């Protein structure tokens, strides 16, 4: 509970904006979100 | 999205008060909100701390919602159908 | 088990429903829980519960100078205390314990002003 | 005096769907509903006169009733109020031990308190209809009231003039604005003539600040009117005319310039001269053509349009008699 | 010198901004609804038909989320997704407005 | 009535700060605390009630953006007195620099430019002259000076951005 | 006429005597509390202040007491008071400027290529005790704090101690001009005289109904008892009376402010403070909560729900054209019979009726909202504690159980992975949706698909 | 359950039995406190038998 409070208040400012960047407000986290742009919750396992 | 928000600055910031005093310190309600209200309002004030209303304790703190998820994107009625297609 | 109501006790000072089954009040959506909403992105429901369930109410400010300002519909009162002339009132949909919140820090001589959103014209 | 204005505003909309059916006639019933016959952002609205642009209808974002609200930018017709300010026409409601209170009966709507220490006030009683000028003081605009909050006093002719030096050239910009001005004392002296010359002849000589001789009206072609005393061998100056030959580049604006009381104030004359020849009680005022100009205009805008209204409210002699008695105080107060 | 504070500075009101909306064929959003764009735009039109009830949907449904929806799934909703992508420091507000009867919906049915 | 009355009076707003030099000619204490000036260029605030003797009188001829017009009026509601006096100031008129300008001499300089007036007379005409130009800001006229002034440029404003672009 | 907005931007600054003068609506005169059965005028009670009784209404915006959010008032403090926050600023600024003349005694561009946030503290943290003036010639003394209370400040040169009464520490700031502020870092907002009080905010009733109230009526009360015409001049000595008079009135507002930092700060901090139990939080109304239980005939998008509590909690229902024909057998049952209603909001008179006492109508008027029972194939926020996953609130299609012995709220065994639980005693929380809103967002979003 | 009424003309200091499940009033008895001050003693029970949940 004490490193899930603090993890989330550094991080909850982090959201994705309309070019699928992450941002604080203005200034880029990430220049796309998972440097794939995806959901998590929409990924195959596949074998190349 | 720990490692880039915790290198954002050039530096490895950490996920404690000092760290967010380093990439956010403009938002006071979020630092507020986070460990020591009387100390950062204290800090706050003598330096005239202008806030942006952003992410989600900002907000929250303030009595409004967040500008996040179903309310990212605002809706405007169109006004070019409805004269068309519906009558008063 | 308990299951409360739309209505019943209200604390004094937040106007939140008072605490669990023996004080007949609500129950808490407390910080984890607009964790997890805010991660669905499930912002009508937070309006739902910590606004229209809660203790969401409705404050007047000034565009002029950012402090509380005083309105009324029914016997008219547009007015502001710190303009008092040039008063341009704008209603923002806030919870009493964020004025309460408000009014305490101004109690310890902080003074919060409100910059409002601007207005936004088409260019037509 | 009625100007333009603009404002900017936010409507909410309780029912969007049916808003945007008719997005321009329902915004402007929306504004006249809320804005017309109220006091806004130190002005008096009168009328809306239309919307230059506006925004999309928005949807409220931080609350579940699906209502929409609309930025609207608005041109409307308003009243402002200065001082010094002449009402022809105002009512007493309520003449106590404490303040005397009355309602303007004009087009600009204004509630003035009068103070009792004053021997001109304590004798409109309740009921009757007097003439007032505003104290140098702001006329207030508490937004909501469908009033102004003003002070001032049953209008007694000043026997004390003021003295401008000019030592600044008129620019063809500032005779270009002027010209509204000149405008605007042209329609007033258009409409003076449509009305009673005879009324017009007896509110001049009722306020004038000496006592009229006796029955001699000068007609300078656009401002006709009894005429009063003279200031020696010194000659006044059509204002009208030097500033319509003051586009053409033709006349120098220096000078000593000065309105005494021997002059109408209705009239557009005014005494320029080289040298301070004026008898003022006060230093001269240093200034531009501009400013002089300026103040001289509205002052003729202003008793132009105190007679005028003097003469619309005042139509029939029964009033004449009924105000018998403010007229007896009016004349009582002049210097020999 | 740095002398007392002025009336030019001091000012609590942000000036109004002028709405820029990008053209059309400049717009780099993408053309499908997101879900929580798709959701809002659902739950909007159903409060605005609990209060109003006017619709132009032809098959008759008894609850306002059902005409909502098929409101949606048929391109019949009277409702515009603004995008707001920038707020220029000198006054503009640059947006993209998208059309939900011409864009690509993410819900099923 | 008494020069002391007028010379208070004037103190009261920010502009026009005061030069001292102690003698004994001109004894005033403010209503408020001042940031005077001193003899030789040395910039000190006194408090609310402090016996200041009056060298001269500078004046600071404020100056700002047309842009600052350009906001008030925007926001619409501001007195006509303070719309002149910013109008002024960013040159949009130029009433204030009209009305004054009875400088002495170069008698004392320093950054800001202003009128700075350094005697008896001239005290007094400045002091007049200050009355008059804030009497002419309130007057009737200058206030239909200023808000058409106001409402003209906005309107060009928005026209020049709506009908003269897209 | 009050147009929609909403917060962009918060600015944060220190509030002097003028905030606290314009700001407030009336001024606390007398220590008297309440007239009779209403509060008593000039008093820290006064109805200009806000109400908090249904009794009476607020003097200032007319509105009850849900309605009215509280309104300042002002206290004329007789003697000067600093303020309690920032104390410690207040010594920064005693520590760099002179006290006889206002001039700054660093070198101002010694610091200049400092951050300005850090000007001033890094420009008092160096010695600055019997530093000579170039403007005044004076010796500056040592500023030493009071090591017995939290304010008091004394100075200190070569021996000669004096006390730096707050009267005497306004003067030595109303000295100091707006240059050497901006030129120190701080803003021209936060000019050191806002940092003595005379006129102190009494805060609105909306946050002290009804102990913070015992505070202020004796802050009040001795300052009645200080001279209204007090003088103090640096040196002065003072009787020992009105010295310890300004020491109770100076620690009666610490003690307002920061007591053990009841107090006005002391609401904020820990876990139960304002900011994480009443703003991050919420209590809330229309929620359920109840053992959870086994039950394998129920999808895994279903929740077995009693019946008992679905006709406690209800669903927000607008009457309109296309379903007031559903929504009529509702209405008909009332809180007889089930699926029923309990209550109904009507545009025409816009109040709330109990359906009890109504019983003559024959329909429902369109625009009406209706207040019906929780069915079969509601929709439900269904929610275990602590709430560490996004699947911990998930929405469930309800299934009401007709059985008037069963409490608990009946689940599949493999919904439990969603919600880390089990069947050994744990509580789920559960409130259904009634909003139009949050109905649609509960079906599109928040399903357990 | 217990009727209490204090006297300004009166008002109603009632106790009202907010429970879901209903009672059966048990023993009824009024002792006399430390300060030999009446005050009501109520005895509620409820017949619980093994129910799902338990
Ligand atoms: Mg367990
Ligand atoms: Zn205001
Ligand atoms: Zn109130
Ligand atoms: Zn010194």
């Amino acid at each position: 509970g004490y490193a899930n409070r603090k993890a989330i208040f550094g991080l909850q400012s982090c959201i994705v904006d309309y070019y699928r960047r992450v941002s604080i407000d203005t200034r880029l986290v990430q220049q796309l979100y998972g440097e794939d742009g995806l959901d998590a919750r929409q990924l195959e396992t596949v074998r190349f | 999205m720990y490692a880039d928000l915790m290198t954002r600055t050039g530096q490895v910031t950490s996920l404690e008060k000092a760290g967010l005093n380093a990439r956010e310190p403009s938002n006071v309600l979020l630092r507020m909100a986070l460990s020591s209200p009387v100390q950062v309002l204290t800090d706050a004030a003598v330096d005239s701390a202008v806030n942006p209303i952003y992410g989600i304790a900002a907000p929250t703190l303030m009595g409004s919602v967040p500008r996040i998820g179903t309310m990212y994107s605002d809706i405007i009625m169109d006004e070019k159908y409805i004269t068309e297609n519906y009558k008063s | 088990r308990y299951a409360v109501a739309s209505y019943g006790p209200t604390d004094a000072l937040t106007g939140q429903p008072l605490d669990g089954k023996r004080s007949h009040g609500g129950l808490r959506l407390g910080e984890m829980e607009h964790w997890v909403l805010t991660a669905q992105g499930a912002m009508q429901t937070i309006i739902e519960k910590s606004h229209d369930d809660s203790d969401g109410c409705i404050s007047y400010i000034c565009r002029n100078c950012g402090e509380p300002a005083i309105y009324n519909a029914s016997h008219p009162i547009y007015k502001c205390m710190n303009c008092d002339v040039q008063a341009d009132i704008g209603m923002v949909d806030s919870r009493r314990s964020s004025i309460v919140f408000q009014h305490e820090m101004r109690a310890a001589n902080v003074n919060i002003t409100s910059v409002l959103s601007p207005r936004v014209f088409q260019p037509a | 005096m009625i100007d333009q204005k603009i404002f900017e505003t936010t409507l909410n909309i309780d029912d969007p769907t049916n808003f945007c059916t008719n997005v321009e006639a329902h915004l402007l019933k929306e504004l006249e509903n809320i804005y017309v016959g109220k006091c806004f952002k130190n002005s008096f609205i009168l009328n809306i006169t239309g919307v230059i642009q506006r925004s999309p209808c928005f949807i409220m974002r931080t609350n579940n009733s699906g209502r929409g609200y609309m930025h609207v930018r608005f041109s409307a017709v308003v009243s402002y109020l200065n001082a010094f300010d002449l009402i022809a026409a105002v009512k007493i409601i309520k003449n106590d031990s404490n303040i005397i209170l009355g309602e303007s009966l004009l087009t600009e709507p204004v509630t003035i308190v009068i103070p009792s220490s004053e021997s001109q006030n304590n004798v409109a009683e309740v009921g009757q209809i007097v003439p007032v000028q505003l104290a140098n003081s702001s006329v207030y605009y508490i937004p909501g009231r469908q009033q102004a909050s003003a002070t001032g006093s049953i209008f007694i002719p000043k026997h004390t003039f003021s003295v401008y030096h000019v030592q600044e050239e008129l620019t063809q910009e500032q005779a270009l604005n002027l010209t509204k001005l000149v405008n605007i004392i042209e329609m007033l002296l258009e409409s003076r003539s449509k009305k009673d010359f005879k009324q017009i002849c007896f509110f001049e000589k009722l306020y004038y600040t000496y006592s009229i001789s006796s029955d001699e009206i000068l007609d300078l072609k656009i401002w006709k009117g009894p005429k009063g005393k003279e200031m020696s061998r010194l000659k006044p100056c059509n204002v009208l005319s030097f500033l319509y030959d003051a586009l053409k580049n033709k006349n120098s604006s220096l000078g000593f310039w000065a309105r005494p009381p021997n002059l109408l104030k209705s009239s557009p004359l005014a005494y320029q001269q080289d040298q301070n020849s004026f008898n003022a009680t006060e230093l001269p005022i240093i200034c531009s053509a501009e400013v002089m100009f300026v103040t001289l205009l509205k002052e003729i805008i202003n008793y132009l349009q105190f007679i005028n209204d003097l003469c619309d409210t005042f139509n029939n002699e029964q009033l004449i008699k009924r105000h018998e008695n403010i007229w007896m105080l009016i004349e009582q107060r002049k210097i020999g | 010198i740095v002398e007392s504070p002025s009336i030019c500075e001091g000012f609590v009101q942000a000036s109004s901004q002028t709405l820029v909306i990008i053209p059309d064929n400049e717009r780099i959003t993408s053309n499908v609804l997101t879900t929580f764009e798709a959701t809002r735009l659902v739950a909007v039109r159903a409060q605005q038909l609990a209060i109003n009830g006017s619709t132009m949907l032809k098959k008759k449904y008894s609850s306002p989320i059902d005409i909502a929806k098929q409101e949606l799934f048929n391109r019949k909703i009277p409702l515009l997704v603004m995008r707001c992508i920038k707020v220029t420091p000198e006054g503009q507000k640059i947006v993209e407005i998208w059309n939900p009867r011409e864009m690509g919906i993410p819900l099923l049915d | 009535p008494i020069e002391a009355y007028i010379r208070q009076l004037l103190v009261d707003p920010d502009v026009v700060p005061i030069v001292s030099e102690k003698k004994k000619e001109l004894r005033v204490r403010p209503s408020t605390r001042k940031e005077i000036f001193l003899i030789n260029g040395t910039h000190l605030a006194v408090p609310a009630e402090a016996p200041i003797e009056i060298y001269g009188l500078k004046l600071r001829l404020k100056t700002f953006s047309p842009q600052c017009f350009m906001r008030m009026a925007e926001i619409g509601s501001f007195s006509p007195e303070t719309l002149g006096y910013v109008a002024s100031g960013a040159n949009l008129t130029n009433f204030i620099r009209v009305f004054m300008k009875c400088v002495d001499q170069e008698t004392w300089k320093k950054n800001g430019e202003g009128v700075v007036v350094t005697t008896k007379e001239n005290i007094i005409q400045f002091t007049h002259q200050y009355i008059e130009l804030y009497k002419f800001l309130r007057s009737g006229g200058h206030s239909w000076l200023i808000n058409r002034l106001a409402e003209e440029m906005v309107h060009r404003k928005l026209d020049r951005e709506d009908q003269g672009s897209h | 006429e009050a147009g929609y907005a909403e917060i962009a931007a918060v600015q944060f600054n220190i509030a002097g005597d003028n905030d606290h003068k314009r700001q407030g609506v009336m001024e606390v005169t007398i220590s008297n509390l309440f007239e009779g059965t209403l509060p008593a005028e000039g008093g820290i009670y006064d109805a200009r202040m806000g109400t908090t009784d249904h009794h009476y209404k607020c003097i200032t915006c007319s509105h009850q007491r849900k309605q009215c959010m509280g309104h300042p008032g002002i206290l004329q403090m007789h003697a000067p008071v600093l303020q309690p926050l920032f104390i410690a600023e207040i010594r920064r600024w005693l520590r760099v400027i002179c006290l006889n003349c206002g001039a700054p005694i660093v070198d101002l561009k010694r610091y200049e290529h400092l951050i300005r946030p850090k000007r001033l503290i890094e420009a008092a943290s160096s010695q600055t005790e019997g530093k000579q003036c170039y403007v005044c010639k004076a010796v500056h003394p040592k500023i030493v704090k009071d090591s017995e209370d939290y304010f008091t400040f004394w100075a200190d040169q070569q021996g000669k101690i004096d006390k730096l009464y707050p009267q005497i520490i306004r003067e030595i700031f109303s000295r100091v001009t707006y240059d050497t502020v901006v030129k120190l870092g701080r803003s021209k907002n936060s000019h050191p005289e806002k940092l003595v009080l005379k006129a102190i905010q009494i805060p609105p009733i909306s946050i002290r109904p009804g102990d913070i109230n015992n505070v202020i009526q004796y802050l009040v009360r001795k300052n009645l008892l200080i001279p209204k015409d007090l003088q103090i001049v640096r040196g002065q000595k003072i009787p020992l009376n009105i010295d310890r008079n300004l020491q109770t009135i100076q620690q009666l507002y610490y003690n307002f402010l920061l007591d053990s930092v009841p107090s006005i700060m002391r609401r904020l901090p820990r876990k139960e403070g304002r900011i994480r139990k009443s703003l991050l939080g919420s209590q809330v109304w229309s929620i359920s909560r109840s053992t959870i239980c086994g039950n394998s005939d129920l999808h895994l998008d279903e929740v077995g729900y009693p019946i008992s509590f679905a006709r406690t909690l209800q669903v927000a229902e607008t009457v309109q054209h296309y379903n007031i024909n559903r929504l009529m057998p509702y209405f008909l049952n009332g809180k007889r019979q089930y699926p029923g209603c309990s209550r109904v909001y009507k545009q025409i008179t816009q109040s709330v009726h109990d359906i009890e006492g109504l019983k003559q109508d024959f329909r429902l008027e369109v625009g009406d909202i209706l207040y019906r029972d929780v069915v079969t194939g509601d929709v439900a926020f269904f929610n275990r504690q602590p709430s560490l996953e996004r699947s911990s609130i998930g929405v469930h299609r309800i299934v009401v159980l007709e059985n008037p012995k069963i409490s608990t709220f009946q689940m599949n065994v493999s919904a439990c992975a969603w919600y880390n639980a089990d069947f050994d005693g744990d509580q789920m929380n559960l409130w259904v949706p009634w909003s139009v809103m949050s109905r649609v967002e509960a079906e599109l979003l928040c399903s357990v698909r | 359950i217990i009727g209490k009424v204090a006297k300004i003309k009166y008002i109603d200091r009632s106790v009202m039995y907010g429970f879901d499940e209903p009672a059966v009033v048990d023993a009824v008895m009024r002792p006399h406190g430390p300060n030999d001050e009446i005050f009501g003693l109520m005895r509620l029970r409820y017949e619980r038998n093994l129910n799902i949940g338990d």
